[PDB]
This record gives structure tokens, C-alpha cells and sequence, in this order.
């Protein structure tokens, strides 16, 4: 409908229809969907991700890191009016905007070992604030990093603070990343701030020949 | 800069990559610098990469240039504390059409 | 009509084991190379729920559910069996109208034999101001089978069981005994002898009319 | 979300007619066929029919062709079903369900269930608290109760402390006694909490616009 693939996979609150979608034959996306990234930013290698989708028929969503397990950070204030739910400020549903707690943002070290038999699609993000002030207000620590580790993946992201035009009211930016976690491999996150954490990931259950058809239409026929 | 025109606008800028920490200091006082550019779609922060490189046209430093298209009601935000090669002039894309860049060694002929 | 027949009708399986429910179609339900069978779960006291579409693929459904089969016969395999799996399971075909369902299979969990927490109650004063109602609950037990006896002054009713609780796998039971004020005031001791496999001797709870 | 809100439980004199409604919400009404399912109390699911909102085309089961009538209010984003000249046969639960794609589709989103009761009987409870015997106490935990007797028709809702107690609670299914329903509830709290703790039984019967509260007072002896 009015959702984009990004909006769907990251879990735009305006995209609740697709919280748990069944197997599909092909995928239909409008040309310029309204519900994309509710909080402005970028989805790296997005096109390469749409391509992977088009070679896929079935995603089974699974909780990879429970929101409840964030004892020493705030997983409840990571919310924005740019991402409205039922009129109330909210955020992407499959991914968690961790914020400092008690004026402290302890270093995060979470690790997940894919024990499934399938490839698993994991999404995460980084927050790029407006100024050193906003930086301090959200995550106590002034200079931060996010490092992700895999058999094949190795990255360390540092938030790039700048003042940008307001898009949906927000002048900060969020940058999202993805990787495929192979069946006995593990993904290692270590961060001391600006981390947008995965909660839900996607098991690639059925790979097949499919497609993302760009169309404006929505027929109960076969 | 806020593009108030009705056309896409092509904006060019640059960063200077010096030879050593000394040259860095001589030109821009500050030792560690950055250039951040912001747009509805663009977001980058460049940090100059100091190294010693062979001399090309006498110069051993390097300049790296960037471009973006600034859409009609969008704005571009530069913030820098050094090594910034700033835009003065940009280009309004007035006529889009079908054209080409022909690689040829010849010159005009006054014919049609 | 494609008559769908599930087997067995009722299945009791130990916790942490394998439930294996079968389906059998009168004619095939299987063209285009895919099976048009579906499994549905009805946890007690609520509407049915979709588990498996076209006989093999899971709809937010845990992997414990194995959809399998082809053609005329299929099988829903639940393994490992968990606590919250008490339900009646249905297979339904879409291969050919009119859409037809299975009889359904009710699943029960075998757990640790628990003893009935009996408790006897005298009729309300507000009720007595013309009928008497001696209520006697028998909560949280297993196996299902229990046997309530009523005794009024040594000489020997509406019963009601709940479904196996989804959370602890234990049954509960009500056992009301209704009389009129006058029929009631012509006796003294009201007893409630429950005979379980748990206790080799009858669990009793009684109360005397005048105290 | 994909919620389907449907009509409230209903009672019909045999020979009369019902019209339960199902209100669609959260998706595009006009993209999917809506259907109705009948379930004979704890037995088997029967398919009634289907209707596609966008143009109002209907598809019926042989069995229900006559007695049933699917209709759709496009502005209302609402599907209706109508059962004409009822019998004891039709006393069962009816589910308003969204089927995914066409003739060869699966029913993915099932509504709550409008439950219909066909009886000539009049609309009629009485609530009685259940305090334990004056000289007997179940050891670490005290079982308390609530008795609902002589009402029609189903259903009723039983809560403990306006709902805040949801733990040791069992609400047993109703039964038929002299052509009326009767059921009981059992809250189980730690022996120390009672009689210190306010244990109130909150019962509601919509069909008669009745809401009653009963507090469990220990055995006056
Ligand atoms: C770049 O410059 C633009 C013009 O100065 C600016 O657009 C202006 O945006 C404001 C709100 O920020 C609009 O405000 C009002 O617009 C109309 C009236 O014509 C009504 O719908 C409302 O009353 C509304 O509040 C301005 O009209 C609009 N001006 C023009 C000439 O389009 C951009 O937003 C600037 N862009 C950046 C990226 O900074
Ligand atoms: C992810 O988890 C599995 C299982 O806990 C790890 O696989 C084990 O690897 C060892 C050797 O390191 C074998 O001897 C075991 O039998 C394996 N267990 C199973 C169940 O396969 C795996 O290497 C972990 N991966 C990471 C990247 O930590």
C-alpha cells in the first residue's frame, strides 16, 4: 500500500499491517510511497537489499534482542513526533532507539548467535545528532562509536554531527545498515552511544524467484 | 544556501589534503579539521587525510572535489573549521535535454 | 464435497513430547503441485487461529509446529509440546468448494498428578431469604477424572469442569447442590467427598448447619 | 492493524431474523473478500459465504443460500450478514473473517465472534459470595468464591477487584439448571491477605443492563 520496503522492514509505526506477513508470490510497491523512513536518514545499500528481497518469498520475524533486556539504558524514550503511532510520538518497531539512563550511557556489548538453519537478515542503525548538545542530552558520552562484528562483517561507525535542514521536523539523521547472518555465525555489537539497536530480525525462510513490482494499483482474483 | 530558483542547482565544493601537520598549521590554524555538508538528501563529514605524496605540477598536497544537486526549495549547509574549498559560483540547470559528450580531437567548422 | 476426517479425535500427550495429528481427504486436495490444506488452532474459549497454510508453511507461529503431508493425507506435528498448546486443532481444505473442515482434534497435556483443593460453602443468607445452595469447588488437579459425592447427615447436583488450563495444565470443578430453605433446614451436616487417584482415601470437606 | 470489530451477542425468537455486523478497520476494505463462518458450539466450522466490498459480489454455500444474505456498506467500511427465519439449528457463533486472495485463498484475519441464541425465553442473575467454613482453613492459601445463578441469556463477565486480580482466578463455564444459566468463580489469594484484603466480585450481564458487586465477608461466627 502506502508503505515502502524500508518502512516495512524497519517497522514504521504507520506500517502495522505488515507486522507478520505471510508467504508472498511477488511484492508490490508504489512509486513514491508516503510511509518510508518516518525519522529522516538513509538506508545503506538499500537497492542491494531490495534485490535480495526479490529473490525471496518468506520472512519470519524473530525477536533477536528483547527490548526488556535493556536494564541500564532507556528503551522507552527513544521516540519521536516524526514517527507518530496513534497520534502519539513513537518509533520504528523492530529496532530500538536506546537513550541514556540516569545521565549515563554504559558501554553496550550484545552478541547474537544465529542458531537457526536459515540465513538471517539483521537491521541496525546509528543516530546523527544536530549538535554536541543534543549528543549529550541523549547519550551522556561526547564521542561515540558503534562496532559490528561478523565472520565477514567488520565496521565501526562514528556519528557525524552536523546541522541539517528539518525533514519531518527533525534535523538529525538516522543511518540504517543490514547484513546477512549465516546459520552458525554470530553478530557482535559494541556501542557507547547513538546506537539504534535491533530488536527483531528476519529469517529468510523461502528463497525463490520473485520480484518487486512498481505499481500504483491494489483484486481478489488469480 | 537555500535554492530559491525553480531549477535544480549544481553545487561544487572541495577539501584540501596537506602534506604534513606543519602545512596544515600554516594554512588553517587548527590542527584537526572537518567539513560537513548537509542537504535533505546529502549528509557527509569529510576529514582531510594528511600524507606525503609525489609532486604533481609542483604540488604534493591534493584537493578532492565534490558535487551535489540542490533541489528547488532545499538548502545546503556547510560547516567547517579548515581545509575547506568553498563554493562561490554554482550552476543552474536551465535546459535539460538529450545531449552528449563527444570525445573528439577536432574543432569547430562554422557549418551546420 | 471433500470430506475431511481427522485422527485421532482426542490426543493426550506428555509435556515436552510429540503430538502427531492426522488428516485424511476423501479425494485429493492437491493440484498445481501444491497441497491446499490448512491447519487451525482453537485455544479453548476463543476463536480459531491460523497455523499452517497450504499444508506446510507456517503463518508468528513457533517452529514447534510441523506441517507435513501431500495429496490425500497430511499431518500436523507439534514437537516439542508446550503448556499453552491445549486446543482443538482443525484441518480445512481450499482445493474445492464447498470449503470443508475436519472434525477437529482436541489436545490434552499429561502432567504431574495434582490433588484437588476442595473447599465447601454454605448457602448465602440473602439467597435463603427461599432456596439453599451448597457449593463445593475442586480446583487445580490432574488427571481429569474425579468423582464428587454429596452426603447429608451421612446419607448420600450440578457439575461444571473448566478446560485444561493453558498455563498450568490443571482442571478445576464446580459442584453446586440446590435445595429449598425448608428442605434444607431439616438436616445438619453437609459433606463433599471427592475421590481422586491422587489420595487413596476420599478427600472430605463438610460444614454443620448450626454453628 | 487489521482489526475486525463485530456486533454484540444476540437473542432471537425462533422464526425471526438477525443482522449481525462486522466493522472493518486498518486495511483497504475494497481489496479483500470478507466471509462468514458458523461454528456449532464446540464442534465444527462451516463456511457460509463471501462478499467483495468494492462491487458487492457474493459467493454462498449450498446450505446457507436461502437463510443468509451478505451485504456491504462501502462508506461504512462494514460488512453485514442477515439470517432469516431462525431455528435452534442456527444457535451458534458467527465469525466475520477476512480471506486473503480470491477463490483459492486463506482466511488470515478472524474477527471476535457474534454469538446468537435462539430461544423463546425471556431475558433474566443473582450473585452470592462464597466465604469458607467458620472452622476450616486451607493451609498456605485461602480459596474464595462468587456464585452467579439464574440468568438468561449468555454471557456474563466475572472479575475480581475490578480486574486487578487476575492470578489465581478460574471462571467456570455456565450450565443449564431449570432452563437458566448458572456459573461460579474461584479467586485464590495467600492466607495472610484475607480477610485483611478487600476481595470484591464484579459481575456484569449486558443483556439485562445489570452490573453487580459482592464483597466476600468471612463467616460471621
Ligand atoms: C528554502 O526557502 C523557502 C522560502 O523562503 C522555504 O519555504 C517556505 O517554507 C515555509 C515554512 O517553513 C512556508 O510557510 C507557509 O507556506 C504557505 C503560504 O504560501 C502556507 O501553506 C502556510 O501558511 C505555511 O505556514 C513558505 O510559504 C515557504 N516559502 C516559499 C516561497 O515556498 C523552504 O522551506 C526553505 N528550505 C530549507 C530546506 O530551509
Ligand atoms: C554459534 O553457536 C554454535 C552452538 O552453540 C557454535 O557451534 C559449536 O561450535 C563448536 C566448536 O566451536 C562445536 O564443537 C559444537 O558442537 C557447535 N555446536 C552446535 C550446536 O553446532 C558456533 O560456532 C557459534 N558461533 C559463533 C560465531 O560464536
Amino acid at each position: 500500500r502506502d508503505c515502502s520496503v524500508a518502512g516495512w522492514l524497519l517497522g514504521n509505526p504507520m506500517c502495522d499491517e505488515f507486522i507478520n506477513v505471510p508467504e508472498w508470490s511477488y511484492i508490490v510497491e508504489k512509486a513514491s510511497p508516503a510511509n518510508d523512513l518516518c525519522y529522516p536518514g538513509d538506508f545503506n545499500d538499500y537497492e542491494e537489499l531490495k534485490h535480495l528481497l526479490s529473490r525471496t518469498n518468506h520472512f519470519e520475524k524473530i525477536q533477536i534482542i528483547p527490548k526488556s533486556s535493556w536494564s541500564n539504558h532507556d528503551a522507552s524514550s527513544g521516540v519521536s513526533s516524526a514517527c507518530p503511532y496513534h497520534g502519539r510520538s513513537s518509533f520504528f518497531r523492530n529496532v530500538v532507539w536506546l537513550i541514556k539512563k540516569n545521565s549515563a550511557y554504559p558501554t553496550i556489548k550484545r552478541s547474537y548467535n544465529n542458531t537457526n538453519q536459515e540465513d538471517l537478515l539483521v537491521l541496525w542503525g546509528i543516530h546523527h545528532p544536530n549538535d554536541a548538545a543534543e549528543q549529550t542530552k541523549l547519550y551522556q558520552n561526547p564521542t561515540t562509536y558503534i562496532s559490528v562484528g561478523t565472520s565477514t562483517l567488520n565496521q565501526r561507525l562514528v556519528p557525524e554531527i552536523a546541522t541539517r535542514p528539518k525533514v519531518n521536523g527533525q534535523s538529525g539523521r538516522m543511518e540504517f545498515f543490514w547484513t546477512i547472518l549465516k546459520p552458525n555465525d554470530a553478530i557482535n555489537f559494541e556501542s557507547n552511544g547513538n546506537f539504534i539497536a535491533p530488536e527483531y530480525a528476519y529469517k529468510i525462510v523461502k528463497k525463490g524467484d520473485s520480484a518487486i513490482m512498481k505499481s500504483e494499483l491494489e483484486g481478489n482474483c488469480n | 544556501y537555500n535554492n530559491t530558483n525553480q531549477e535544480d542547482l549544481l553545487v561544487l565544493w572541495g577539501i584540501h589534503h596537506p602534506n604534513d601537520a606543519a602545512e596544515q598549521t600554516k594554512l588553517y590554524q587548527n590542527p584537526t579539521t572537518y567539513i560537513s555538508v548537509g542537504t535533505s538528501t546529502l549528509n557527509q563529514r569529510l576529514v582531510p587525510e594528511i600524507a606525503t605524496r609525489p609532486k604533481v605540477n609542483g604540488q604534493s598536497g591534493r584537493m578532492e572535489f565534490f558535487w551535489t544537486i540542490l533541489k528547488p526549495n532545499d538548502a545546503i549547509n556547510f560547516e567547517s573549521n579548515g581545509n575547506f574549498i568553498a563554493p562561490e559560483y554554482a550552476y543552474k540547470i536551465v535546459k535539460k535535454g538529450d545531449s552528449a559528450i563527444m570525445k573528439s580531437e577536432l574543432e569547430y567548422g562554422n557549418c551546420n | 464435497d471433500i470430506v475431511l476426517t481427522q485422527s485421532p479425535g482426542s490426543l493426550t500427550v506428555s509435556l515436552g513430547q510429540r503430538a502427531t495429528i492426522s488428516c485424511r481427504a476423501s479425494e485429493s486436495v492437491d493440484n498445481f503441485g501444491k497441497s491446499f490444506m490448512h491447519w487451525y488452532q482453537q485455544k479453548p474459549g476463543q476463536s480459531p487461529k491460523l497455523l499452517i497454510y497450504r499444508a506446510s508453511n507456517r503463518e508468528g507461529i513457533p517452529a514447534r509446529f510441523n506441517g507435513s503431508g501431500s495429496g490425500t493425507d497430511f499431518a500436523l506435528t507439534i514437537n516439542p509440546v508446550e503448556a499453552d498448546d491445549v486446543a482443538t486443532y482443525f484441518c480445512q481444505q481450499s482445493n474445492e468448494d464447498p470449503r470443508t473442515f475436519g472434525g477437529g482434534t482436541k489436545l490434552e497435556i499429561k502432567r504431574a498428578d495434582a490433588a484437588p483443593t476442595v473447599s465447601i460453602f454454605p448457602p448465602s443468607s440473602e439467597q435463603l431469604t427461599g432456596g439453599a445452595s451448597v457449593v463445593c469447588f475442586l480446583n487445580n488437579f490432574y488427571p481429569k477424572d474425579i468423582n464428587v459425592k454429596w452426603k447429608i447427615d451421612g446419607s448420600e447436583v450440578l457439575n461444571s469442569w473448566t478446560d485444561q488450563d493453558s498455563k498450568d495444565s490443571t482442571y478445576s470443578m464446580s459442584s453446586t447442590l440446590t435445595l429449598t430453605k425448608d428442605e434444607y433446614e431439616r438436616h445438619n451436616s453437609y459433606t463433599c467427598e471427592a475421590t481422586h487417584k491422587t489420595s487413596t482415601s476420599p478427600i472430605v470437606k463438610s460444614f454443620n448447619r448450626n454453628e | 492493524e487489521v482489526h475486525l470489530q463485530q456486533s454484540g451477542p444476540e437473542l432471537v425468537k425462533p422464526g425471526a431474523s438477525v443482522k449481525m455486523s462486522c466493522k472493518t478497520s486498518g486495511y483497504t476494505f475494497t481489496e479483500y473478500t470478507i466471509h462468514w463462518m458458523k461454528q456449532s458450539h464446540g464442534k465444527s466450522l462451516e463456511w457460509i459465504g463471501g462478499i467483495f466490498p468494492n462491487n458487492g459480489d457474493t459467493t454462498y454455500n449450498q446450505k446457507f443460500k436461502v437463510r443468509a444474505t451478505l451485504t456491504v456498506g462501502r462508506s461504512s467500511s462494514t460488512a453485514y450478514m442477515d439470517l432469516r427465519s431462525l431455528t435452534s439449528e442456527d444457535s451458534a457463533v458467527y465469525y466475520c473473517v477476512r480471506n486473503y486472495g480470491s477463490s483459492y485463498g486463506y482466511f488470515d484475519v478472524w474477527g471476535a465472534g457474534t454469538t446468537v441464541t435462539v430461544s423463546s425465553a425471556k431475558t433474566t442473575p443473582s450473585v452470592y459470595p462464597l466465604a469458607p467454613g467458620s472452622a476450616a482453613q486451607t493451609n498456605s492459601m485461602v480459596t474464595l468464591g462468587c456464585l452467579v445463578k439464574g440468568y438468561f441469556p449468555e454471557p456474563v463477565t466475572v472479575t475480581w477487584n475490578s480486574g486487578s486480580l487476575s492470578s489465581g482466578v478460574h471462571t467456570f463455564p455456565a450450565v443449564l439448571q431449570s432452563d437458566l444459566y448458572t456459573l461460579s468463580s474461584s479467586v485464590t489469594v495467600p492466607s495472610s491477605t484475607w480477610p485483611s484484603e478487600t476481595v470484591t466480585c464484579n459481575v456484569a450481564h449486558p443483556a439485562s443492563s445489570t452490573k453487580v458487586d459482592k464483597k466476600i465477608v468471612p463467616r460471621d461466627c
